[PDB]
């Protein structure tokens, strides 16, 4: 039952997953069809921007291109939470069949594995309403622990903090996709009770 | 005894101060009083440190004992330093000031994305006098926290 | 503790005498020595200039005397003329203990013990070689105002006792 | 003491993960966006790699100075001995070796041996001979070793998924950076 095989820290890859989301800010605002920075290569330069003052140009995006860039987010997550539940399937979990004909009972195996397998814990509760809408919940959602607030500005804080939640919407969606099909699935807030963020699906 | 605290930078800006008995924490009356001479005092008996220095590793300050006060103080490798005041009843903090660059500054700052790290930005006024912000919702509590139950 | 290498500065300049004694060694002594001597001269000034919001007084500033040497020179505590300036400096190879006199002369031992008494045993050291400059230097004819110390006798007399402390 | 004994050491007191099943597939993940956005470029992709490397070594510097608390290095030496002997070891749980430095030491390359970034991936015929693909690693080496006061570059020469040749990366000095006192 415990499985020591090799393994690599978590800080890096917690970073790396921050910094997805101004490489997908890097990527669209600079799709080379035709303050920032340069740097000296062998008979070559580049040119960057850091990562702050890229979430601040998103603080100034277009809004046609502010969801041109959100669907990059989920189309990442997706190709990410498809692999990874296809080496889930390893695991051999008893639960399910195909198609979730009983939608909880595959709930019941992304909450005690996946966010396992991807924040180190559990998540904390589950609401059913049995129309299929579902509510997530947890206190904590791991990657923006880090997100420090600036002093007494919070409501730049939440719309600069919630475009870093496409991608556990693309986790979400892409381990749906794997087991058949496409349903509606939003986000959520969820100002928390005890000292995060919470989702809906189909 | 912790009267005052000071964060420094690579390109030589006080990009923090705080000052106890309830003094004030921003950044700016308290402004480039004591935060050059302070840089000058540390930069030169870090100099003379240097400059005497026997072995393969080179020495760095710890502390600097006046009769009123002392200061202890410590850098980092990539040029951050860390000082702080006391009255000589407590014996050296260099455990408590690696401990906040290890669980505050790396925790709240720089893997925080959302401010930038120390830098100045893109000045060509670097030399000094740069004025910046690492005010944080979080960054000060945390450090008010800790700092707080000694006095 | 124990000292390891004596400067003397001005007060009011670049040093007059330097002695890195005791370490079997060469190292480099030639006009970096002035100059970090007239570094020291601008950082007491600019450690004294800070002021920590203290606002008190002395409730002090007086050590006692551990009998060090070797008849002493002085068979009582005493006082200090240092109030608010650089005392000591510490650093992972070193310890360097200054004492300056009230006239504005200061004195500098650097220490090569790492890591309270020893302040007190310093601040006597110094004062005893305080001692040894005012009987052995100021008394000679030949020695003109703030030079450099030219006397052979005032050698072995600060020999005998850092090897009389160890 | 030892500074294999440290990079062993930090491997009590960190926090770890699994390094196949995530980790990989991200870097795999953001090379693929990066292949299909810009219509299968082979050139483009590896300076967008290595600017986002260059942002994440520099963000990971201080990560790696508060872990374990080390004097600033100054040659390669000291750099060749610190890399291959904790950084490696405490970010990835691997050690890569050195060797082919020059006559003046002023290079040294970088052979790894299991590199966790690329397991199982074989890359196509089109992107073997144009594309190099671990470069947030060297986006990582030039960003993490700008902020210790040296300029540096760091390049692929040759990989196994592509060639024969090991996983090696050159890198040169290219000067120490001078840290600026004065006032003005």
């Amino acid at each position: 039952f415990e499985n020591s095989l090799p393994k690599v820290s978590q800080s890096v890859y917690q970073m790396l997953l921050n910094e997805m989301v101004p490489l997908a800010m890097g990527i669209e605002r600079q799709i080379s069809g035709d303050i920032k920075r340069l740097k000296i290569e062998e008979h070559h330069t580049v040119d960057i921007i850091r990562s702050h003052n890229l979430i601040h140009e998103l603080y100034k995006a277009d809004e046609e291109e502010k969801e041109k860039v959100l669907a990059r987010l989920r189309n990442i997550g997706f190709q990410i939470g498809l692999k990874l539940s296809e080496l889930l399937i390893f695991s051999n979990n008893p639960n399910l069949k195909f198609k979730e004909m009983d939608l909880l009972l595959i709930m019941k195996f992304i909450c005690r594995d996946v966010w396992k397998q991807i924040f180190g814990k559990q998540i904390d509760n589950l609401k059913t309403n049995h129309r299929g809408t579902f509510y997530l919940l947890d206190y904590d959602y791991r990657p923006i622990q880090s997100f420090s607030l600036e002093e007494d500005a919070k409501n730049e804080e939440l719309k600069m903090i919630e475009p870093f939640l496409e991608i556990p919407v693309g986790i979400i969606r892409g381990v749906l996709s794997s087991l058949g099909y496409s349903s509606e699935e939003v986000i959520c807030l969820a100002s928390f009770i005890d000292r995060g963020v919470s989702f809906h699906v189909q | 005894g912790i009267y005052s605290f000071w964060i420094f930078d690579r390109h030589c800006n006080c990009i923090f101060d705080r000052e106890w008995t309830l003094a004030s924490n921003s950044a700016s009356k308290q402004n480039e009083e004591d935060a050059k001479l302070l840089y000058g005092m540390i930069f030169s008996l870090r100099s003379i440190t240097q400059k005497l220095s026997k072995g393969s590793v080179k020495n760095d300050i710890r502390s600097i004992s006046t009769g009123k006060y002392r200061v202890h103080t410590y850098c980092t490798a990539s040029g951050l330093w860390f000082v702080l005041l006391s009255d000589f009843k407590q014996q050296s903090y260099t455990q408590v000031l690696q401990y906040i660059y290890s669980h505050i500054y790396v925790k709240y700052v720089s893997n925080n994305l959302l401010s930038p790290y120390d830098f100045a930005e893109n000045e060509n006024e670097m030399r000094g006098q740069g004025t910046r912000k690492i005010t944080n919702r979080n960054f000060i509590s945390v450090l008010e926290s800790f700092l707080a139950p000694m006095v | 503790m124990a000292i390891e290498t004596i400067l003397v500065i001005n007060k009011s300049g670049g040093l007059i005498y330097q002695r890195n004694f005791t370490n079997d060694e060469q190292k480099l002594n030639s006009n970096e020595y002035l100059i970090l001597a007239s570094t020291l001269h601008g950082v007491f000034a600019i450690a004294s200039q800070l002021t920590p919001k203290a606002l008190q007084l002395t409730q002090n500033t007086i050590p006692y005397i551990p009998y060090v040497g070797m008849d002493d020179f002085f068979k009582e505590p005493f006082t200090n003329w240092n109030k608010s300036g650089l005392r000591q400096l510490c650093t992972d190879q070193f310890t360097m203990f200054i004492y300056q006199t009230l006239t504005g002369l200061k004195f500098v031992a650097i220490s090569s013990s790492v890591m309270n008494l020893a302040i007190q045993i310093a601040d006597n050291f110094l004062r005893k070689v305080y001692c040894l400059y005012s009987d052995y230097v100021m008394k000679d004819p030949s020695y003109s105002m703030e030079m450099p110390i030219r006397s052979n006798l005032f050698d072995e007399k600060v020999k005998k006792m850092v090897e009389n402390l160890q | 003491r030892s500074l294999k004994a440290m990079g062993e050491e930090i491997w009590k007191n960190k926090t770890e993960k699994i390094n196949t099943e995530l980790f990989t597939l991200t870097y795999g993940s953001i090379v693929a966006q990066l292949c299909q956005d810009y219509e299968r470029d082979f050139n483009k992709v590896n300076d967008h790699l290595y600017s986002m490397g260059y942002n994440i070594g520099c963000r990971l510097i201080e990560d790696f100075l508060a872990r374990t608390a080390l004097p600033r290095c100054e040659n390669l030496v000291k750099t060749s001995e610190v890399l291959s002997k904790c950084a490696f070891k405490i970010f990835l749980n691997i050690t890569p070796n050195i060797t082919n430095w020059s006559h003046n030491k002023d290079t040294f390359s970088l052979i790894l041996d299991e590199n966790p970034l690329a397991d199982f991936v074989e890359l196509p015929m089109d992107a073997m001979k144009s594309l190099w693909y671990s470069n947030i690693l060297c986006g990582v080496l030039k960003g993490s070793l700008e902020m210790v006061q040296l300029d540096c570059d760091v390049w692929f020469v040759s990989d196994i998924l592509r060639g024969d040749s090991q996983t090696e990366i050159k890198v040169k000095l290219n000067r120490i950076l001078k840290d600026e006192i004065p006032i003005g």
